[PDB]
């Protein structure tokens, strides 16, 4: 089995993964406490890779969710959702914590629950018989889910340091400043536990997200709970590989090793383009695969912040294009033809970039059955310019003396304060010397 | 073409021989693999033909 | 025609058959006076074999119960099964008692009520078509069931010598001092007579009892209630082979003689699947058979205490894996298959092991005839360590000075502590030699 356990974690981070679950019970058209339809073998091929396997006929996730609020774990008793999941295998219904709004709460409250919050992930993992790795879909956004996520990437990275370790973060909007006020705080603070006691990671923004969320979705005006629509997609098609039958990296290990060419450069970037719904009505024309892939080497579907005069004194080194569902595989390599004579994808100035291509077959659903699906994986030398707006609002913060001594009372009475700011640093500049 | 296609079923046999040595099957010769190949990266002897003939039996009942 | 006498003997020893005859009646469907269930015919085609012979359809268990603590017999003459037992031909109703709780009180009553201790196994040996044994359920927990039960065990091994010996040698949790206190001394004189005047002995440990009432019945705080019910299960489930035909090794003698590699090895370790309400969860559909004697290649069920980590030092010699009722059996010739395949139970290297599977038919009742079981006999000679854990009792309990002429006042009046310490060291060095 190549089961990885979610570590959903986070008030935001809870129901982004939530959704993620909900969307493969409807595509392998199941009910949440039976298994009513003949979809499930016919449609996908393995349904027990990131599930416990059937003794029931029944198909039970490998995620927990544990988050110091209960508010948002019993909001999915009040929903069809809390028979799909168990009341101490997955969560444990009323388990309480901080405020919480205090990162300092979430991390001594993981050095206090010590000895069940490493029972549960193990409660639930009788059936790995080979373990993947631990993904932690844990969220910035809020004190709550960056705290307690923060301590769980140091101890599964010395237990199990080459197995996956993989944050799905979304860093709250940047664009606010009085929403939110321990921002810069809680980034830096798991990104130093990103570059050190952790391999890869897939970040995200927020703030970048919402442009795509008028664009492609066009709602009235941004507000989470359209936000986690377009998350929790992502989710189920980057495990296409892993879930339906494949060879050449059909492991996720597999996929996400090969855009890692040196610590420290690893983030990825993610972009996702069947997300309008005016593409249906230009599928009876066919909607072709050459043009598919020079829509996700265009920077229209950045889920990062980034300059547009930042993609010309830096080059893409790695970019992974996955279609799923239609593809016609006999003219992907017509697609890559033409892609070099416009050059929409850089090449790094010292040797050839990577172009992986991938696809897969998948279970009847709507963009896998009459429209065509690109999910980007980029890996691009400009992530430093996060780091750059998240590292400036830091040094101001501490200019306007917010956080060096109403953060100095829960377990920090030392100087950590250069720590961060120095250490991120480090990757500012390493990138820039690997990269002319 | 009518017994050929019902009363023996030929052609979900030439996927099937396909499935096993032409790699077109799924992590079925994936995970096969990746035990002896545990088992090469430490130069120990991967063969050892008594497990590997259990090692294609657990193959065949991935994916299902 | 197969006729047991169980000799239930000191105050746990009387508590651990009181729910053995208790389960008997339950799932041979039977009334205390007559049948009301065709099961108990068809299911159990031996219905006698514990049980008086029936000459009016009735049933008489064939026990005795002597003891010198009159509490805990008490308890078992206000049962409903109290008319189950006859007070005429196994005990008093209000029956007397020694001192106790002492192991020269029982030894010395054991020889001036020595006519009715051997004429009450001979008044339940009439209707009789040739008695297979005896076996002593009896307790190394105080003076009570060691006093008495080490004068049984010599006079049974000479006025009886064909009959088979077997014993439930059940431990109290040896870390008491101030309730029990005699306990290496009266463990000792017992534990002598178990290896030189007996063939067999069934070990259990207490610190493993506790290991399952925690983990598998669950209590937050422990309670000897849930002990009783792990001892009285695994006695009716060892004659599946005896209570309903077999074919080989159809004789209880015949299971011990694969079991036993001499006299000087020969203490069984027991262990025991269903004792969780989590194993009828898999036999609503059968969930597959080749799993059951993988939990039983390395244990995590044992009622002995040892480690896992003394499984590599040590080698298992014999080791029988009886399977029970309902199991789809067909796939089970593919479960020696990968038994080699793991090696986590190590074999012998002077000369080859032994994989035995069982399969038994039971009764229709519902826990023996749809839970899946596996029901282990090991001998593994890892057992060492319980005998240099009583020893290490007895040596500590000497140099604070006690029991050096406070046991000495009663029916010892003569060195023969020295001699329990060498019987202790050759019977240790003889189960290591045999995987040397």
């Amino acid at each position: 089995p190549r089961e990885i356990i979610t570590l959903q974690l986070g008030q935001c981070g809870n129901q982004i993964g939530f959704e993620f679950w909900k969307q493969l019970c409807a595509e392998h058209g199941i009910s949440p406490e039976g298994i009513v339809e003949e979809f499930a073998t016919e449609g996908t091929d393995r349904k027990d890779v990131f599930f416990y396997q059937a003794d029931d006929e029944h198909y039970i996730p490998r995620a927990v969710l544990l988050d110091l609020e209960p508010r948002v774990i019993h909001s999915i008793l009040n929903s069809p959702y809390a028979n799909l999941y168990n009341p101490e295998n997955i969560y444990l219904s009323e388990h309480g914590g901080g405020a919480g709004n205090n990162w300092a709460s979430g991390f001594s409250q993981g050095e206090k629950i010590h000895e069940d919050i490493f029972d549960i992930i193990d409660r639930e993992a009788d059936g790995s018989d080979s373990l993947e790795g631990f993904v932690l879909c844990h969220s910035i956004a809020g004190g709550t889910g960056s705290g307690l996520g923060s301590y769980l990437l140091e101890r599964l990275n010395d237990r199990y340091p080459k197995k996956l370790v993989q944050t799905y973060s979304v860093f709250p909007n940047q664009d606010e400043m009085s929403h939110v006020v321990v921002q810069p705080y809680n980034s830096l603070l798991t990104l130093k536990r990103l570059t050190q006691n952790a391999d890869c990671v897939v970040v995200l923004d927020n703030t970048a997200l919402n442009r795509i969320a008028t664009d492609r979705l066009h709602i009235q005006n941004p507000s989470f709970s359209q936000i986690n629509q377009l998350v929790s997609t992502i989710m189920s098609a980057s495990t296409t590989t892993l879930r339906y039958p494949g060879y050449m990296n059909n492991d996720l290990i597999g996929l996400i090793a090969s855009l890692i060419p040196t610590p420290r450069l690893h983030f990825l970037m993610t972009g996702y383009t069947p997300l309008t719904t005016d593409q249906s009505v230009a599928s009876v024309r066919k909607t072709t695969v050459l043009d598919v892939m020079r829509r996700l080497l265009q920077p229209k579907n950045v889920m990062v912040s980034t300059g547009r005069d930042r993609q010309t004194n830096h080059c893409y080194i790695a970019i992974l294009n996955i279609i799923q569902g239609e593809v016609d595989p006999t003219q992907v390599h017509k697609s890559l033809q033409r892609i070099r004579e416009r050059k929409l994808a850089n090449f790094i100035p010292w040797g050839p970039a990577s172009i992986q291509v991938a696809l897969s077959r998948k279970s009847p659903y709507l963009p896998s059955a009459h429209r065509v699906s690109g999910l980007m994986m980029a890996n691009h030398t400009n992530i430093s310019s996060l780091f750059e707006r998240t590292c400036r609002q830091y040094d101001k913060l501490r200019k306007r003396e917010a956080f060096l001594e109403q953060f100095r009372k829960e377990d920090i009475f030392k100087d950590n304060f250069d720590e961060l700011d120095n250490s991120r640093e480090i990757v500012q500049q390493l990138i820039d010397e690997y990269h002319a | 073409m009518y017994t050929l296609k019902k009363d023996y079923r030929l052609v979900e046999y030439l996927q099937a021989m396909r499935n096993f040595f032409l790699l077109e099957a799924g992590d079925t010769m994936y995970d096969f693999y990746t035990p002896i190949f545990d088992k090469i990266r430490e130069k120990e002897p991967w063969l050892n033909l008594s497990y590997l003939n259990v090692q294609i039996q657990e193959a065949v009942g991935q994916r299902y």
